[PDB]
């Protein structure tokens, strides 16, 4: 797997491979690694794949009931955390599930990386999968807070395209998600190796 | 365990357990909070303090959060443990989530328990 | 395992007069790529080819080893090698090392000089001989590439036709595999001329 | 793989099927377990593949030496004994599991030797794979002095039994049949399974796979 | 059980026209040691299924009185319900499997034959909970030696009449009694039919050695 | 010790359509060189809008078909309706996740109709991650069947073919092709293969003889 | 591998942690703080595995808060080091420990400036001067070296400086920014941090 | 494998069974485990049936050249220290124990143990995993000065006992006599086998 | 260890051995491992020392209450089946093979096996360590109908050779016999012992 | 963890390698050079095991120099790469095999401009950019993404300025300082040490 999340003037944008592998064998080629819990929540997903679905359908479930209760809707911190604390409560069991939670609420565009292990954090830009080293050497050169939707779409796009090159356990298709202070909006799905050969001319 | 079903339904449609509750804080000290533009404000009163005892210990006004503070009427060995309930559902909220306790929330889970007092065995 | 590090994939197949083998270019360690342009395929002749898939070294070491024997089999015989002498001779180079062995499985693609004759055929990593009348494949996508040749392969190609099978089943039985591709290397050899060809294949 | 032995009046009978497996992937459908020795002795060979016919060769190789020397037809003894010593030598690290077959001045010989130098002479034995569905045949139906026809059919339902039964056993059946007066090799005697059609026709138009680059040499 | 003390070897079964016969030896082996030579591993569930079980005797014998209670507490009833033999083959399944699951196994091979409505039932159960139908069955070695010669036999032969079926499990016993080490002489045959289950006393099948003279 | 687990072999597949859905498995069921019976189909009925697939450990297939059987009569009582293709499929990702620390060796796919009359398949791992997609096989034999169908139901690696959408035909001789194809090469492939057709007419069994050996 | 320091004075406390969250070899964050308020006065820095760090440093913190509602005061430095101890160690015969090694700092009104030391096996101690993590074993020295009882806080910094540098230099992690606060008789105060 | 030999006045008796089994299978249930090394000495086979067989052939070439050079009958003590001998040089490469059994002019019959590398003689010696459950039989059943026909029931019976007890015992009783006028070699079937409590 | 129990008409026959032992060291030469779970009934130890006499008074506790509740002498069905419960409820738990026989009016004198924790009858059993080394003995000599003299020497001679065979089994051999009259008990020294092929 | 780099451009070789010798958790050196001079245009840069790597390097290094000796003529870098590949594949199945990942950078007067890539396996590629060590995974997409095979020497030294700062920033260990050498028609020249 190889997935990215960063954050500018515009919003949050979040790019995912979409291959899914046993052992050295394609399972699938399909693959879709972002799961939508609402029009202003996003979660990707590395690891174990039951172990990502699961969970983060569970907190796209608390996140459905905190809707209900409050009539407010969730803070992206306050839905990071729950995750975070699942996991928790399933320590030194094996599960395997690296994920970021992207959104967008009063503090503004939000973007954090839980882990397996608990880890819970806050940042600019994150990277999770096999091919995370690759997706960043692209980001972090090319990337400013000064960049225009397009040249964000670019960074997104190139970063994936780049690690599914180099990176067995990634290929597949880029899909890419534009987070704005209305909601999320999905950009595309384009085939990696077609832009490859973009990129070679 | 004790189970024995204490507060129960009258003839006439009435809850006389939580009926004769109401009737131990009508008995409880004045009190009185009040919403402002910029502030909020509570008050307590019928202290009769004797003089020889130290009103520190006797304070209604408690504090269970940063944000959130509160006051009480009826019988005070009960608010204690009410007050106390809260507190501890206040941190309990900042672990399993970032975000400070909402008024509202607080003021949800006094109730929940008040309400489960009312239709749970033994108590 | 170990036939697993490096990966790969090498192709054979028989047609109207004709043979075709086919490879991919991938050179990679495990979780990441090195090269793009690897070579798999080597002649050992005119008109006469071996396919090495498995361990990169013991790719490049038995391709070099077995060119130092053909040279000198080539010089002291006043003839070019025959696709049956090649076949044990590989197969008497694998075996010597019957309990250090290369982990490499040869696939040997060519016609018959002289004689015209098609003739194709792959080993063990122990050197064990298998020849047939349609296909061999090896390597990390053996499944895959089993299950594309026995539904494309028909008896008679031509070698327009031959070169199109032979893609397509190297083509989708390396998309299915995480350790082959990043392109696919095709030669078809007939009596006259030697086609060599390099396929769009996906770069991911 | 089921390979079988068979002694009867005027000689001896071997068959093989002609399945090989790589992995539990079936790499050759079409190999022969039947080995040249001598041109009245066959060996059958069952276990690593490359370790039986490397052996096997060895072993004829040395018995057309030993004829050129002796002048003499081989014995089918002295094959047995020469197999024994130098699987015995490897320790069992050379997987051959033989069936060698023979006729002799002193008769029709059948031996089975074992990749760790044991040996046994028996009037039949099935080892391998499907040694089991092969034996179970044998024991039911073996009368000592069949005729040959007999002792085809029977060679050949011993080995059928193990293609069906058996997952690593499938193919044709081979069978080679040695008499005084000569041996007479059967490839694909009984064919339990043909499927050569396809119901689907998976042609290409030229041009439809995508081509970077071309280079032609011409001879 | 993890560890398995006094073991059963190959149990077989084969369904003729009008029922089904099972055969197994009586023994009882203490790893490579004969034991037990007379001891019986086929019981009677009821009028309509039997059974037959290798592996651990102890939990044959467990299981043969929790399946002969469940009997007992179906006739008790007396409401003109039976379990099939589809019934106990379902049970046995779940039993099985839920032990297993457990990670504490019946270490157990069962074939369970059986008639009812006019037709004819075989069932195999395995400790693991694998189970299915089959013409022919054969557990442990049978597997490899006896199965193969029923297979053939009923390629030639679907249809089988009662003594043609006993003459192939008498052939079978002999390649068995042969060919395992963990065999012995001494068996039994069970039979259902429409008159119900029939458990015949000991038997042994007929054996030549004449090819220990073939060496020569 | 003691394994929990047994390897039976088989190869289960699955390609959806318009208005059609296919199942297809081979009959094979067996354990280490030996088979068990040549009378096993993997495909099973669970509505007549729905059909299941298993393969794997054949313990864990059976007991794993009768939760479903339980559960989905449990559904119907409660909302007094049967379950739909994407609920079961959503239903069997949560059951099988339930043993995760001791999980059901078992790939099931799931193939069947959509609430909009269209063609439905849903792959599985043994833990419960799954998707809709057109083509998936899973077993023993999925790496054979699965290039194939990516290349003539997917129009991969193609350069000028029109694009031809699939139809019931073409997919029937599809599924029969790779399966002959596997049988020649996987071992635990085999006997006989037996396709499940969805339609909005109902579930419709067909039967063509592999190789036996 | 991250790091944490603590040096005492006569009347306060210089603490100091990294400022990276690693993952396997990437660094994820560059201003990661490691550095938990308990009280107006109390510090509590904690290193160790992942997801057990923020945890149960972030359990005790909640409890501290929750002694200060219930009794309108706060806990001594020596009171919260104590219970940070008792809940760790009767962790440590469990089925689940956690792995954490951590550093309290707090100033009392009457015993003044403190500093503890903590095990990941929960053994406690009291010292005028602490490091955790590998980059302790560069470090200690130097602090050994110059560390007097009676040091200004102008020194202390450049104490810091001095043990911060060695960690540039010598060891082989790359951690170049470190958070810097200071706890006295007015409290917490952040101090600028210090990067290279 | 259930191997006997028992010693008499005009020479000795060696018996063997017929099975070789690998695991639960049996291989063989017609094997003769009754090898010569000369012409009146003979020895069991027991342990790896590879390296029984190796031994077996060695001792014979190695006591056919030892015959030739004395231009005499080998003794049977020289016999059993070949074999000895062979056994110890390899006792952790090889597995097998053999009994030699034979007549010579100097001493007659005589048995002889080589298991582990040691050289015992015995009245009678028995050897393999079957010898195990008939030690108590061999031990109540031996009078001394037995006569042929004796010393064979007594190495049938015990024999036949083991293997019926044993899993890796079984098939026929193989039988040979050696005495001053040659070698006897006979075979028991099944039918012919004796008869005790079975149940 | 080597326990023996036979079976006439009258009643029962039950022996034992006397030696439990630590590995190569002997901690008891003179150890009674024929225990009474009732008036009637006796059971023979094997296994685990601890384990067997655990399951021992265990049996005995149940079945004097079971008596109680019938008031009447249990049978030794009842005595085996609770052995076999206790024995199979913990097969993984407990090493232990117990021999009970005993005689009650039903059925008369009766033995039965419950190692590994199965329930088989028998004319007669034997079990332990020594056990192995008598299988071929006891198949030779037994016959059916043997009176309460003949069932004494079967079992003592059994043991006896036995004991010289085992490592694990010696001192001497403790004798019970069950019987409608009463309960026989008796010992065998050293020099009663039975006299065999000891070289 | 150490890093090596090469570049190949149209008529030069850029090569750079980490100045820093690590042992467990101090770094010994600051300057410490991994490439070694086999020829006038021949440079061989080494990683792995800390003893197998100088012996291995130099061996090789003195057999390029005694080919030079015996013949009056140096090696071609096709020759020199496929010499260090043959030493190192025969130790392979031996009792002591080299643990050593090299990468071998030239300059020929007919070929022009090498790069050789090769495993502790000894498996041999050329390739138009390379990289070893754990820092490979985080700059080989960098040089994928701005390499053209016509990229000039001035834009080649700020493409590695890219890659070096990526370390830097992201990479966990800390690697200051580089030993920067470019490879053409007049042979090897000493370029500017790039310190952080
Ligand atoms: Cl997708
Ligand atoms: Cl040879
Ligand atoms: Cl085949
Ligand atoms: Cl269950
Ligand atoms: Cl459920
Ligand atoms: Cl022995
Ligand atoms: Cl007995
Ligand atoms: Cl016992
Ligand atoms: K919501
Ligand atoms: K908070
Ligand atoms: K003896």
């Amino acid at each position: 797997t190889t997935t990215l999340a960063f954050k500018f003037q515009h919003g949050v944008i979040v790019a995912v491979d979409s291959r899914a592998t046993a052992g050295s064998y394609i399972s699938s080629l399909r693959m879709n690694k972002v799961i939508e819990i609402n029009p202003y929540l996003l979660g990707t997903m590395s690891g174990c794949a039951a172990d990502c679905q699961y969970w983060e359908r569970l907190l796209a479930k608390e996140c459905r009931l905190y809707y209900l209760r409050n009539g407010e809707r969730i803070s992206v911190s306050a839905a990071s955390k729950l995750l975070s604390n699942m996991m928790l409560q399933y320590r030194g069991m094996g599960l395997s599930m690296g994920s970021m939670i992207c959104g967008w609420d009063k503090k503004g565009p939000g973007l954090y990386y839980v882990d397996d292990n608990g880890t819970r954090l806050s940042g600019q830009m994150f990277s999770t999968g096999s091919g995370n080293t690759y997706a960043y050497g692209v980001m972090d050169s090319g990337y400013r807070q000064d960049l225009s939707p397009e040249e964000a779409y670019d960074l997104g796009r190139r970063a994936i395209a780049y690690a599914t090159h180099r990176d067995n356990y990634s290929g597949g298709v880029v899909n890419m998600y534009h987070m704005k202070e209305d909601g999320w909006v999905k950009v595309e799905s384009s085939d990696v190796s077609d832009l490859l050969y973009k990129y070679g001319e | 365990s004790y189970d024995r079903a204490i507060t129960v339904f009258s003839p006439d449609g009435h809850l006389f357990q939580v009926e004769y509750a109401q009737e131990a804080v009508k008995k409880g000290s004045t009190a009185v909070g009040v919403r402002g533009k910029d502030i909020v404000v509570l008050g307590v009163e019928k202290k009769s303090v004797a003089k020889l005892q130290d009103e520190r210990t006797v304070r209604k006004i408690c504090a269970l959060d940063d944000n959130v503070c509160m006051a009480f009427a009826g019988l005070t060995a009960d608010a204690r443990i009410v007050i106390n309930r809260a507190r501890v559902e206040c941190q309990s909220h900042r672990l399993t989530v970032e975000d400070p306790v909402t008024v509202e929330y607080i003021t949800r889970y006094i109730a929940s328990l008040k309400q489960r007092y009312t239709q749970s065995n033994g108590r | 395992s170990i036939m697993s590090y490096n990966g790969g994939a090498v192709m054979a197949m028989k047609g109207k007069n004709c043979v075709a083998i086919a490879a991919d270019r991938r050179f990679g360690i495990q979780a990441q790529m090195v090269t793009t342009d690897f070579q798999k395929i080597f002649p050992m002749g005119d008109r006469l080819y071996i396919g090495l898939a498995g361990l990169a070294t013991d790719v490049q070491t038995v391709a070099q080893r077995l060119k130092f024997r053909l040279n000198l089999y080539e010089l002291k015989e006043g003839r070019q090698i025959k696709p049956y002498t090649l076949m044990s001779m590989v197969a008497n180079l694998l075996y010597e090392k019957r309990f250090g062995p290369y982990y490499t499985e040869p696939v040997i693609a060519g016609l018959d000089p002289k004689t015209f004759k098609p003739f194709i055929c792959s080993l063990d990593l122990i050197g064990c001989p298998m020849v047939t009348d349609d296909f061999v494949v090896s390597g990390t996508c053996s499944e895959q590439m089993y299950g594309m040749c026995e539904s494309l392969w028909e008896p008679n190609m031509d070698p327009e036709h031959l070169f199109e099978t032979i893609s397509q089943a190297m083509l989708n039985a390396v998309d299915r595999d995480a350790v082959s591709g990043m392109g696919v290397i095709v030669h078809v050899i007939e009596k006259d001329k030697i086609t060599t060809r390099t396929l769009k294949a996906r770069m991911d | 793989t089921t390979i079988a032995g068979l002694v009867f009046r005027d000689g001896v009978i071997l068959g093989a099927d002609t399945r090989a497996t790589n992995d539990s992937v079936v790499a050759d459908k079409s190999c022969e377990k039947i080995h040249f020795i001598a041109p009245k002795i066959y060996c059958c060979g069952a276990g690593v593949a490359a370790d039986t016919e490397m052996t096997t060769r060895m072993a004829a190789s040395k018995m057309e030496l030993h004829a050129l020397s002796t002048g003499r037809e081989p014995r089918v003894a002295t094959v047995t004994r020469i197999l024994r010593q130098t699987l015995f030598r490897y320790q069992g690290h050379v997987g051959a599991s033989l069936v060698v077959g023979g006729v002799d001045l002193n008769g029709p010989q059948l031996y089975e030797v074992h990749p760790h130098g044991s040996y046994s002479r028996l009037p039949f034995t099935a080892l391998g794979s499907g040694q089991g569905a092969a034996v179970a045949l044998l024991e039911d139906r073996f009368q000592p002095n069949m005729t040959l026809e007999a002792a085809q059919e029977l060679l050949v339902e011993a080995i059928t039994a193990g293609i069906l039964s058996d997952l690593g056993s499938g193919g044709n059946v081979d069978a080679c049949v040695i008499t005084a007066g000569g041996a007479k090799l059967q490839r694909a005697l009984s064919t339990p399974t043909e499927p050569v059609q396809r119901a689907g026709r998976y042609r290409f138009a030229p041009g439809t796979t995508p081509v970077l680059t071309r280079e032609v040499r011409p001879l | 059980t993890q560890n398995p003390m006094v073991t059963g070897t190959s149990v077989l079964g084969v369904k003729f026209d009008g029922g089904v016969v099972i055969a197994a030896d009586m023994l009882g082996s203490y790893g490579s040691l004969a034991r037990f030579r007379n001891i019986s591993r086929i019981m009677r569930v009821n009028d309509s299924t039997m059974l037959g079980a290798s592996g651990d005797y102890a939990d044959f014998q467990y299981l043969k009185q929790v399946l002969g209670q469940m009997v007992i507490d179906e006739e008790l009833l007396g409401d003109g319900h039976s379990y099939s033999p589809r019934a106990i083959h379902s049970w046995l399944t779940r039993a099985m499997y839920s032990r297993r699951s457990k990670m504490n196994p019946l270490w157990n091979t069962m074939v369970i034959g059986g008639y009812a409505d006019g037709e004819s039932f075989l069932g195999y159960v395995d400790m693991l909970g694998v189970a299915y139908e089959a013409p022919s069955l054969a557990t442990g070695y049978g597997a490899y030696l006896a199965q193969p010669l029923l297979r053939e036999v009923l390629e030639k032969q679907p249809v089988l009449s009662q003594t043609e079926a006993r003459e192939l499990v008498e052939r079978c016993m002999r390649v068995l009694y042969y060919r395992d080490a963990r065999s012995y002489n001494r068996f039994q045959i069970a039979t259902v039919t429409e008159k119900g289950v029939e458990i015949e006393g000991p038997l042994s099948a007929q054996t030549n050695w004449d090819i220990a003279h073939m060496i020569s | 010790r003691f394994s929990p687990y047994a390897f039976n072999g088989g190869t289960v597949l699955a390609i959806a359509g318009e208005d059609f859905s296919i199942v297809a498995s081979d009959t094979r069921l067996s354990e280490g060189f030996s088979i068990h019976t040549r009378d096993s189909p993997k495909c099973y009925k669970l509505t007549d809008k729905t059909v299941i697939g298993c393969s794997g450990f054949h313990g864990d297939c059976l007991t794993l078909t009768k939760i479903i059987e339980a559960r989905l009569k449990m559904y119907k009582h409660s909302n007094n309706k049967a379950m739909t293709t994407g609920a079961i499929a959503a239903m069997l990702s949560t059951i099988l996740y339930s043993r995760r620390f001791f999980p059901y060796y078992v790939y099931n796919i799931i193939g069947g109709l959509d609430e909009e009359g269209k063609g439905a398949v849903y792959s599985f791992d043994p833990v419960g991650s799954y998707q809709r997609d057109s083509f998936k096989a899973g077993g023993s034999a999925s790496a054979m069947l699965q290039p194939l169908l990516d290349n003539q139901v997917g129009f991969k690696n193609m350069q000028n073919v029109e694009h031809v959408p699939l139809t019931l035909d073409r997919a029937m001789r599809l599924v029969k092709d790779v399966f002959i194809s596997a049988a020649e090469r996987d071992v635990y492939t085999g006997d006989a293969l037996r396709i499940c057709i969805v339609t909005k007419e109902g579930i419709r069994e067909e039967t063509v003889p592999l190789r036996k050996d | 591998m991250e790091y944490l320091i603590g040096i005492q004075g006569p009347d306060y406390v210089l603490v100091a942690s990294d400022r990276v969250a690693a993952s396997n070899i990437v660094q994820m964050k560059d201003d990661h703080d490691k550095m938990f308020k308990m009280s107006e006065k109390i510090l509590l820095l904690c290193v160790g595995e992942a997801g057990d760090t923020v945890q149960f440093a972030e359990y005790i913190q909640k409890n501290v808060q929750l002694y200060k509602m219930r009794n309108g005061y706060e806990l001594s430095p020596t009171a919260a080091a104590n219970f940070t101890r008792r809940n760790l160690a009767d962790c440590l015969r469990s089925r689940t420990p956690y792995h954490v090694n951590l550093l309290l700092a707090g100033y009392d009104e009457h015993e003044g400036p403190a500093l503890y030391y903590m095990d990941y096996l929960a053994a406690l101690a009291k010292a005028p001067f602490a490091a955790h993590g590998y980059g302790a074993f560069l470090t200690l020295s130097i602090l050994d070296r110059y560390y007097t009882p009676t040091i200004s806080r102008e020194r202390a910094v450049e104490l810091l400086r001095k043990c911060l540098e060695e960690l540039q230099k010598r060891f082989i992690l790359n951690l170049p920014t470190f958070s810097v606060r200071v706890i006295d008789k007015d409290g917490i105060h952040n101090l600028e941090n210090i990067a290279f | 494998t259930t191997i006997m030999a028992v010693e008499f006045d005009g020479g000795v008796v060696v018996g063997s069974d017929s099975r070789v089994s690998a695991g639960t299978a049996v291989v063989n249930r017609v094997f003769d485990k009754l090898s010569p090394l000369h012409q009146r000495i003979f020895c069991a086979l027991s342990g790896s049936a590879a390296d029984a067989q190796a031994i077996a052939d060695m001792a014979a070439y190695q006591l056919e050249l030892h015959g030739l050079e004395l231009e005499e009958p080998p003794l049977v003590l020289a016999a059993a220290n070949v074999v000895k001998n062979i056994s110890y040089k390899y006792r952790e490469d090889l597995l097998a124990h053999l009994i030699v059994a034979g007549w010579d002019q100097r001493e007659g019959g005589q048995v002889y143990g080589t298991m582990g590398g040691m050289l015992i003689r015995q009245p009678f010696t028995i050897g393999g995993s079957g010898s195990s459950y008939i030690y108590g039989y061999v031990d109540a059943a031996y009078k001394p000065g037995m006569t042929p026909e004796e010393c064979r029931r007594f190495t049938t019976n015990a024999i036949t006992l083991a293997m019926n007890r044993d899993g890796s015992s079984g098939g026929v009783i193989y039988l040979v006599t050696i005495t001053a006028a040659g070698v006897d070699h006979r075979v028991i079937l099944g039918d012919e086998l004796p008869k005790f409590y079975d149940e």
